[PDB]
């Protein structure tokens, strides 16, 4: 049979020495700028420590500018401010 | 009081301005029990032993 | 994350990591900018001395938080956490579905048992309780059976 | 020796340059001149950068672009550049015509009227990258042609570089050198086409910077001496300085930037004094430099040392408040109140609220509380975000309310009911959609909805529900 | 979400804008009010109870 290809039970963990390349894996952005909110409406900066772009929305399934705020739009990169609509759990993970 | 020593010696003042009592801070009293209140509670200091 | 008073509170990285990108903006500036040598080189060091404060601070002069005395955490103590050797799975974790309380004796009770308070039981097993009382029908919803412990 | 701190590594190495001669400021300053200068004038022997100011202006007076843009003056209004500009079209045309020994005269007057252009920098930054590109072009026709012959047919450089220098287009070194019968000479017919066809874009060059390979060469060449003349003397400037920049820095320590941070955007600023310095204002450059250096750094501070960046403007206005409430300290008994002070401000009295507030700067989330323990603030701090379980418990049962009371209506009253709403169906549909795929359509539809919930509104397909809303 | 929409939509309840704050007495406590005290910010008009 194929062995597999994503998530599945696991064992052994591996620990090494990250490569630029391997660290530019698990980054899905660069934050370019020391802000974190706009101090007045407190949605984030983007490009910066809090960003929704990079990492992800402020509320569940709900873009930042808010274009696509239903839960049908999911797997969408909204076209202004490009955050794709996905649980805001993946902002303690990306 | 606030002196102004004119410059060049013996030592006196142009002008020595004595403002009357400026309110520094507030501080807490003791009570006659040896208390103090914070806030709304009475609070105690412990003598130190050093 | 907000707070009562309108008040902010935010981790010691956000101090770090915002110092480490600033500072490397400002290289990267310099470096479009041709400054001399001197200059370049005393920002190349701030940076690394940042970077370290980063990863782990200590190593280093030691960086202190914004308008704060006591030393930033940085990501080395985030890891090592304290109060001896454990990380959150040894000294200690918070757990559902627990109590305490004062103890007495109860001779009337058989090594088997003992007398567990009734508003405990109850709290307790809250969830199995919902469940018993919406399986026989005593109550319409879950939110009833609440209502009903309630 | 080094005792680790970049402070003094940096205080250190810096000390190590000597305070400039009043006179040795005047004579970098002079050589600054000479080297800027310089490069402007190899701009302005270069025709291609007379032509791009013309072919832009064409489109300044065709409303595609504004004079903003175009320059900033000129060494010295509208119609006054609408005929200086044309000015230069003069002095370009002709100096044009005289490309025929007499035109070397001309030539020389069209750079100064070409000098008498005061560029924006942007623009001016385009013109040198152009030059320099086009360089790399030069360069990458020479060394082609170069890597065919030595590299690959096996000819000496000595022998190369003879005939190539003064044409590097004609054939007079190529075609005729072939025939030389010497070794390397018949060595060279295999590749005698790539060469060739490569020899196209050289002579080209030639057409489109109006220039032979040999002056394109020489001017920007001569142009980056310049340059390197320049950021040296500049630099020179910068290095003797520094004790400045660290002794203005000293007196913004404690707002929120380290002593490095300060030294370090104000150098920036002593960069920027060095720039725009004339020093034939007779201005002292050290209480020039003063000005910039405590600006570079004040607007550096106000613009990043807080979490929470704040526009420019906003912490001024902060400040503002922080005077006069000084003043009614003491004076006013305890302070004055918190709605008694923007009266002595200019602005609607409201905005202390929220200004006080926003400013504050954020707490440690690791401030340590009471018992001294890993107790720290955060980890008290309590999630409201997430869902109780207790409440996708009901959910989890709503989900079967909803489709057991759907069971009971009618075939399509559960499919109108489930298309009105968004129920376990992606979004929902418009009530004029709803009859759009029915084929009954308008009212019709709206009516069995509106029965469907009186059905669903008595006390059997409306009790199981009933519950639901407390 | 749609559950909700069609529970609303039937039995007419419109939702509140308003969540419930109110400081209610400790599970599990019991006793006598004796005393109620309000403390206004200045500037803000006093309530009827105040
Ligand atoms: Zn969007």
């Amino acid at each position: 049979l194929k062995a597999q290809t994503k998530t599945e039970e696991f064992d052994a963990i591996k620990i090494a020495l990250a490569s630029p390349d391997m660290i530019r894996s698990w980054s899905f952005g660069e934050v370019k700028k020391p802000e974190t909110i706009n101090y007045r409406t407190f949605k984030p900066e983007r490009d910066g420590l809090f960003c929704a772009r990079i990492f992800g929305p402020v509320k569940d399934y709900e873009c930042l500018c808010g274009k696509y705020k239903r839960l049908k739009h999911r797997g969408v990169i909204c076209e202004k401010c490009g955050v794709e609509v996905t649980q805001t759990k993946v902002r303690r993970e990306r | 009081r606030l002196v102004i020593y004119e410059r060049e010696a013996p030592e006196g003042t142009v002008k020595d301005i004595k403002e009357q009592e400026v309110y520094m801070g507030e501080i807490p009293l003791m009570t006659d029990n040896g208390t103090f209140v914070i806030n709304g509670t009475e609070r105690v200091i412990v003598s130190q032993l050093h | 994350v907000p707070l009562d008073g309108g008040r902010f509170a935010t981790s010691d990285l956000n101090d770090l990591y915002r110092r480490v990108i600033n500072r490397n903006n400002r290289l990267k500036r310099l470096l479009d900018l041709a400054a001399p040598d001197i200059i370049v080189r005393n920002e190349k060091r701030m940076l690394q001395e940042a970077v370290d404060a980063l990863l782990d601070n200590g190593r280093r002069g030691r960086a202190i938080t914004g308008s704060n005395k006591r030393p930033l955490k940085s990501l080395a103590d985030m890891i090592k956490g304290k109060q001896g050797r454990f990380r959150q799975n040894l000294l200690g974790k918070r757990v559902d579905y627990s109590g305490r309380s004062v103890i007495t004796v109860g001779p009337y009770l058989r090594l088997h048992q003992c007398g567990l308070p009734k508003k405990m039981a109850l709290e307790l097993f809250k969830p199995f309780i919902y469940g018993k009382l919406e399986l026989r029908g005593l109550a319409t919803t879950i939110k009833a059976a609440k209502k009903m412990v309630e | 020796g080094r005792t680790t701190d970049p402070v003094r590594m940096y205080m250190r190495e810096m000390g190590t340059v000597e305070l400039l001669t009043r006179e040795g400021e005047i004579d970098i300053a002079k050589r600054i001149e000479d080297g800027i200068n310089q490069v402007q004038c190899s701009v302005a022997e270069y025709p291609e950068a007379i032509t791009y100011l013309l072919e832009q202006y064409d489109r300044v007076e065709a409303e595609e672009a504004r004079l903003s843009d175009l320059i900033t003056g000129f060494v010295d209004d509208p119609e006054l550049a609408r005929e200086k500009f044309a000015e230069l079209r003069a002095q370009y045309v002709v100096t044009r015509d005289t490309i025929k020994a007499t035109a070397q005269e001309e030539i020389l007057k069209l750079s100064e009227v070409f000098k008498q252009f005061r560029l924006v920098p942007k623009q001016f930054d385009y013109l040198v990258n152009s030059m320099r590109v086009m360089m790399d072009r030069v360069r990458t026709q020479e060394r082609l042609i170069m890597k065919l012959c030595v590299e690959q047919c096996k000819m000496p450089k000595k022998n190369f570089i003879t005939l190539f220098t003064g044409n590097e287009t004609s054939d007079t070194w190529f075609n005729a050198a072939i025939a030389m019968n010497k070794p390397w000479s018949e060595k060279l017919h295999d590749v005698s086409e790539e060469v060739h066809r490569a020899l196209q874009k050289l002579q080209q060059i030639e057409e489109e910077t109006g220039l032979t390979i040999e002056q394109v060469k020489d001017i920007n060449r001569r142009m980056s001496i310049g340059e390197a003349k320049a950021r040296r003397a500049k630099k020179e400037m910068v290095e003797a300085n520094l004790r400045l920049v660290i002794s203005i820095a000293k007196k913004y320590t404690n707002r929120g930037l380290q002593f490095l941070d300060l030294i370090q955007e104000g150098n920036i600023g002593l960069m920027k004094a060095v720039d725009k310095f004339e020093y034939r204002r007779g201005y002292k450059f050290s209480t020039y430099a003063t000005w910039w250096i405590r600006q570079a750094i004040t607007r550096s501070i106000a613009d990043q040392a807080r979490t929470i960046r704040i526009p420019v403007h906003m912490i001024e206005t902060i400040n503002k408040l922080n005077r006069i409430s000084r003043q009614m300290l003491q004076e006013m008994g305890r302070e004055p109140t918190p709605e008694e002070l923007a009266e002595r401000m200019l602005m609607p009295e409201d905005k202390i609220r929220k200004v006080l507030k926003i400013a504050k700067e954020p707490i440690s989330m690791e401030t340590p509380i009471g018992d001294d323990e890993d107790s720290h603030l955060g980890d008290f701090i309590e999630d409201t975000t997430l869902e109780l379980p207790l409440d996708s418990a009901t959910t989890e049962s709503l989900r079967a309310a909803t489709h057991d009371v759907l069971a009971g209506l009618t075939a399509r009253e559960a499919k109108v009911l489930r298309m009105r709403f968004g129920i376990d169906m992606n979004t929902d549909y418009t009530l004029e959609e709803v009859g759009k795929q029915f084929d009954v359509t308008r009212e019709r539809i709206r009516q069995i909805e509106a029965k469907a919930l009186r059905k669903l509104r008595h006390p059997s397909r409306s009790e199981v529900l009933r519950s639901f809303l407390d | 979400t749609p559950e909700e929409k069609l529970l609303r939509a039937i039995f007419g309840e419109k939702a509140s804008d308003v969540k419930d704050s109110s400081l209610r007495v400790p599970n599990g406590v019991s006793g006598t009010v004796i005393d109620v005290q309000v403390f206004t910010r200045d500037g803000v008009e006093k309530d009827k109870r105040a």
